[PDB]
């Protein structure tokens, strides 16, 4: 199928420079113009630079004109945004955006978004989580269901990714949004239900990743014995 | 490209 | 700049009907308008091109119409699923192109009660120095609930912080989580920990509590 699988990103300076990448499959990357898109509040989502598909021109809106620079390589099916001379106001996630042919005339609409790379623009130093179990016990039990999760705690910037048994486990968790705790740091929990007749055969397990401090945490979650 | 050329006469 | 407007900011539909979203261009953009339909954390997914023509794939229930400044999109038979937040985009000026600010359709559904859990701190954390008990309110609807934390039954304040999850999908619940954050050294000066929690759904108050010497 056709993907959009986007890295780069993460914690920057205010005033520095970053570099976002796109790589293309399931289509013919040179037939098609790119746009990048950020999403933040109040301002929404908006566009913050095109190229035609051969990379022939580029379009940039005022706000990020001479600060940011759109390319590609058509080589290596893929699609850069440099940035630089960063602001406050520039964090956002960031989205990698594919335009319907040109020969759809007047329709050129967006018909494939990569997954979003958020950029916080900031002075502040990243740290990476403590991820503690949320172990299921008689506290964490109701009519044959146990909960169980983990706690992931004292992080910067965001996001933190949570997947349980490397994404084989998906049915019934709950990652919530993060809280700000009064440190400027993050906390999130991720919990699961499950059988409470198969805490002793199964293994819950959950991935966490922060890739601003590349920070990668597997935390068995093991019941208690109360 | 064709295409190219389209684009280029709606980026300008 | 054409500038795109839409409304309302929000709106609430029960699943089977019908919802009516809006979306007004500053100055006529012919047909050149896209919907798209994002869920929270996820890229937006396009629902709509030209106005009124579907994109490959998209349910039927999907319909787009309008030309010119006002624009609709109409969702019929709705499920749980067609929870989002709902943008139109005009494409008049491509490659320049403006989106509106949004709708968020949020499902209405019948009062479900939490299923209420506590954790207790891992010994990872209280090795660190700190105790964090987690309590969970799990698949409830409407959003509103009140948890309340009570240490040796003396409720607290301002060592607490709490977040809602979007609203589920499947379902169309909310799950709710608490974090009581203290220090090793007051953790170990009180022995009974409790969350009280209080919901529409709930004829009574449900409380979930430990002692610190059991667990």
């Amino acid at each position: 199928e056709v993907q959009l699988v986007e890295s780069g990103g993460g914690l920057v300076l205010p005033g520095g420079s970053l570099r976002l990448s796109c790589s293309a499959s399931g289509f013919t990357f040179s037939d098609f113009s790119m746009h990048w898109v950020r999403q933040s509040p109040g301002k929404g989502l908006e566009y913050v630079s095109a190229i035609t598909s051969s990379g022939s021109s580029t379009y940039y809106p005022d706000s990020v004109k001479g600060r940011f620079t759109i390319s590609r390589d058509n080589s290596k099916n893929t699609l850069y945004l440099q940035m630089g001379s960063l602001r406050v106001e520039d964090t956002a996630v960031y989205w990698c955006v594919k335009n319907s042919d040109v020969f759809r005339f007047p329709h050129l609409y967006f018909d494939v978004w990569g997954r979003g790379t958020l950029v916080t623009v900031s002075s502040a130093s990243t740290k990476g989580p403590s991820v503690f179990p949320l172990a299921p016990s008689s506290k964490s039990t109701s009519g044959g269901t146990a909960a169980l999760g983990c706690l992931v705690k004292d992080y910067f910037p965001e996001p933190v990714t949570v997947s349980w048994n490397s994404g084989a486990l998906t049915s019934g968790v709950h990652t919530f949004p993060a809280v700000l705790q009064s440190s400027g740091l993050y906390s999130l929990s991720s919990v699961v239900t499950v059988p409470s007749s198969s805490l002793g055969t199964q293994t819950y397990i959950c991935n966490v990743n922060h890739k601003p401090s590349n920070t990668k945490v597997d935390k068995r979650v093991e019941p208690k014995s109360c | 490209s064709k295409r190219s050329f389209i684009e280029d006469l709606l980026f300008n | 700049d054409i500038v795109m407007t839409q409304s309302p900011a929000t709106l609430s539909v029960s699943p089977g009907d019908r919802a009516t979203l809006s979306c007004r261009a500053s100055q006529s953009v012919s047909s050149n308008l896209a919907w798209y339909q994002q869920k929270p954390g996820q890229a937006p997914r396009l629902l709509i091109y030209g106005a009124s023509t579907r994109a490959a794939g998209i349910p039927a229930r999907f319909s787009g119409s309008g030309s010119g400044t006002e624009f609709t999109l109409t969702i019929s038979s709705l499920q749980s699923e067609d929870f989002a937040v709902y943008y139109c985009q005009q494409y008049d000026n491509w490659p320049s192109i403006t989106f509106g600010q949004g709708t968020r359709l949020e499902i209405k559904r019948t009062v479900a009660a939490p299923s209420v859990f506590i954790f207790p701190p891992s010994d990872e954390q209280l090795k660190s120095g700190t105790a964090s008990v987690v309590c969970l309110l799990n698949n409830f609807y409407p959003r509103e609930a009140k948890v309340q934390w009570k240490v040796d039954n003396a409720l607290q304040s301002g060592n607490s912080q709490e977040s809602v999850t979007e609203q589920d999908s499947k379902d169309s619940t909310y799950s709710l989580s608490s974090t009581l954050t203290l220090s090793k050294a007051d953790y170990e000066k009180h022995k009974v920990y409790a969350c009280e929690v209080t919901h529409q759904g709930l004829s009574s108050p449900v409380t979930k509590s430990f002692n610190r010497g059991e667990c």
